[PDB]
């Protein structure tokens, strides 16, 4: 397993950025996930080598940090706040709307591999509850019609 | 071009931290300079580090990240130990209800950067870090760009403005763990490790990043520093009541008409926050409770308390989550239990098992499936998360829930029957 040049170049930027190589581990793992739609288990050994770290160190880090997903590939992660106060302000309605539009529940991926619903703790936008993200983009849920239009922007 | 972010409402009676950040847009360096930005830095670099520490001490500034440690005193402790030293901005803000820090980061990044540079100079740190939670991607990109702006204007790098002071600011990203806001866990994460808190003592100010003296400060804390230098510590102390001076941000959410971030003096009462500033309650329903993030539960009998650091004050980080008369307190308690279940790092046995069991058992209670032994077990676990804990999470994971048991017995009773 080898990283494509375009990805390897970015990883190398991260690794050269901090005073010590190993400090770049989370930036690198974010970069890997954004490229492949998940963290391929095969990617960890060559990442470890670039960071000058043992494989088990990198494995332990991937396991600890919730944002990283070793199991399911998805183009777009729909992170849905399942905390408080989002629960008062209509998380349930957001989840129902997502089920109506995409046919999936929290934890599931669409058959085409396009969308995965990821339940998350507070996203720090509680005044704009109920909150969700689509990869890096973050939104307030207003209604199914509004949500449907938002999701149509991700192709 | 940045990722989409919700336009959180922001209002200020003081026009300090939200002077620019009351507008939901990035204020870049040229606009910041037009407001007198970076002039406090220039002033600071003509002062001795010791004088800056003295001003920040006399300002009475205290940490805005939840523990309320006096900032100047913290800095004094760090400079008692030989360098090199490190400065860290904590932008991990991940507690339920808390969204005050992000609006500084996303809208007025140069206010934060200016504070970081001054603070770093004060403690003699030539390397500073911002650790921003992974779920704030826009904030990360905005900060990276703002830092490059500052570097191009000569406010970062070597020999800043001819002062002989060198600084670089690095931006690190978290990856989904609330515990990485705990200052020693944050340092572990910066070192490229799992975010596990360290046994204290030692404290970071003695042994922190790479075992060197390290000051960790919250975003909001740091954003006060340019004001202290610009205005002088006396003028800063005239803001708000004598005993609790300075601006404070209050993120207000739940069942209010105008949820958002309010910049207010600390003599404001909880009642005023809700009714005078945040427009009262949705449907004008009665307030049942206020959750101070995931820390404390205040009843409707406790709304006349000051939003200050006093023994009888609101305290915490000033996070105000409003529940009204129709909201189920047990359901809300379950949400808090779920948070602590998800976020314990699991190093300490009573925290690991206690956070898990508290949520597990409360879910059974909520669903009407709990046995009598489950109820007894729940009470016991709730009182026994803290033993042997080496960070604040274990100490508080049962606190709010215990307050709901004491303040809303009737509601819990319905579930027991
Ligand atoms: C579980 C836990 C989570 C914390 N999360 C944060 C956080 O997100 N941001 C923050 O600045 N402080 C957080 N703190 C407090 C920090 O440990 C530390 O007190 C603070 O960053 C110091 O800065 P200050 O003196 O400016 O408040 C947390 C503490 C604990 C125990
Ligand atoms: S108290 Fe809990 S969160 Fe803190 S170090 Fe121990 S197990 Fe981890
Ligand atoms: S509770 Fe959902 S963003 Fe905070
Ligand atoms: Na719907
Ligand atoms: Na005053």
């Amino acid at each position: 397993f080898e990283f494509p040049e375009e990805l390897k170049t970015k990883l190398q930027e991260h690794i050269n950025y901090f005073p010590k190589k190993r400090q770049a581990i989370l930036l690198c793992l974010h970069e890997i996930q954004n490229y492949y739609g998940y963290i391929p288990p095969e990617s960890l050994k060559p990442l470890a080598d670039m960071l000058e770290l043992p494989l088990n160190h990198v494995e332990g880090v991937v396991a600890f940090y919730d944002m990283f997903d070793r199991e399911d590939k998805a183009k777009y992660r729909i992170r849905v706040c399942v905390s408080i106060p989002c629960h008062l302000m209509g998380t349930n309605k957001l989840l129902k709307a997502l089920e109506n539009i995409l046919g999936i529940k929290p934890g599931e991926v669409t058959p085409d591999g396009k969308f995965k619903i990821v339940p998350v703790q507070c996203l720090g936008a509680c005044s704009e509850a109920p909150v969700f993200m689509v990869n890096d983009d973050e939104y307030k849920f207003e209604s199914e019609v509004q949500l449907n239009e938002i999701l149509s922007r991700y192709t | 071009s940045y990722p989409a972010i919700p336009r959180i409402y922001a209002e200020t009676t003081l026009n300090m931290l939200l002077k620019r950040a009351k507008k939901p847009r990035v204020h870049s360096i040229d606009e910041y300079l037009k407001d007198g930005g970076y002039q406090a830095l220039e002033k600071a670099l003509n002062m001795s580090p010791e004088e800056i520490i003295d001003w920040v001490d006399k300002s009475t500034l205290r940490g805005r990240g939840g523990a309320g440690f006096p900032t100047g005193k913290k800095w004094k402790f760090a400079v008692q130990n030989p360098g090199p030293r490190y400065f860290i901005c904590n932008a991990d803000e991940s507690e339920p209800g808390t969204f005050k820090d992000r609006i500084i980061i996303e809208r007025d990044p140069h206010l934060l950067i200016e504070g970081i540079i001054i603070s770093s100079y004060a403690i003699g740190a030539n390397e500073a870090y911002i650790y921003i939670r992974g779920e704030y991607p826009a904030g990360y990109y905005i900060l990276r760009d703002a830092i490059e702006e500052a570097k191009k204007k000569g406010f970062l790098g070597k020999n800043i403005l001819g002062s002989g002071f060198d600084l670089e600011i690095y931006v690190a990203r978290g990856a989904g763990a609330y515990i990485c806001g705990e200052e020693t866990a944050l340092i572990e994460s910066l070192e490229g490790k799992r975010g596990h808190p360290r046994l204290k003592p030692p404290y970071p100010v003695q042994k922190g990043l790479w075992g060197k003296p390290t000051v960790v400060n919250n975003v909001e804390t740091i954003a006060n520093v340019p004001f202290i230098i610009s205005m002088g510590w006396e003028e800063y102390r005239y803001i708000g009541p004598s005993d609790y001076a300075g601006p404070k941000l209050f993120p207000v959410s739940g069942k209010v008409k105008k949820p958002g971030v309010y910049e207010l003096p600390m003599n404001t009462t909880l009642r005023e926050v809700i009714f005078k500033y945040a427009g009262g309650t949705l449907g004008n329903k009665k307030v049942k409770a206020v959750f101070s993030g995931a820390l404390d539960c205040f009843s409707s009998e406790e709304l006349d308390i000051p939003m200050d650091y006093s023994p009888l004050g609101f305290g915490g980080t000033g996070t105000v989550i409003v529940l009204t008369e129709e909201d189920d307190i047990v359901e809300a308690a379950l949400k808090i239990a779920e948070f602590y279940e998800h976020e314990t790092c699991g190093q300490c046995t009573p925290c690991r098992v206690g956070c898990y069991e508290q949520a597990n058992l409360l879910e059974k209670i909520y669903k009407g499936e709990a046995t009598e032994q489950d109820w007894e077990g729940f009470d016991f676990v709730n009182r026994n998360i803290q033993p042997t804990s080496i960070c604040g999470l274990g100490a508080v994971a049962g606190r709010l829930i215990r307050q709901t048991l004491e303040k809303f017995p009737e509601e819990w009773e319905k579930y027991r029957k």
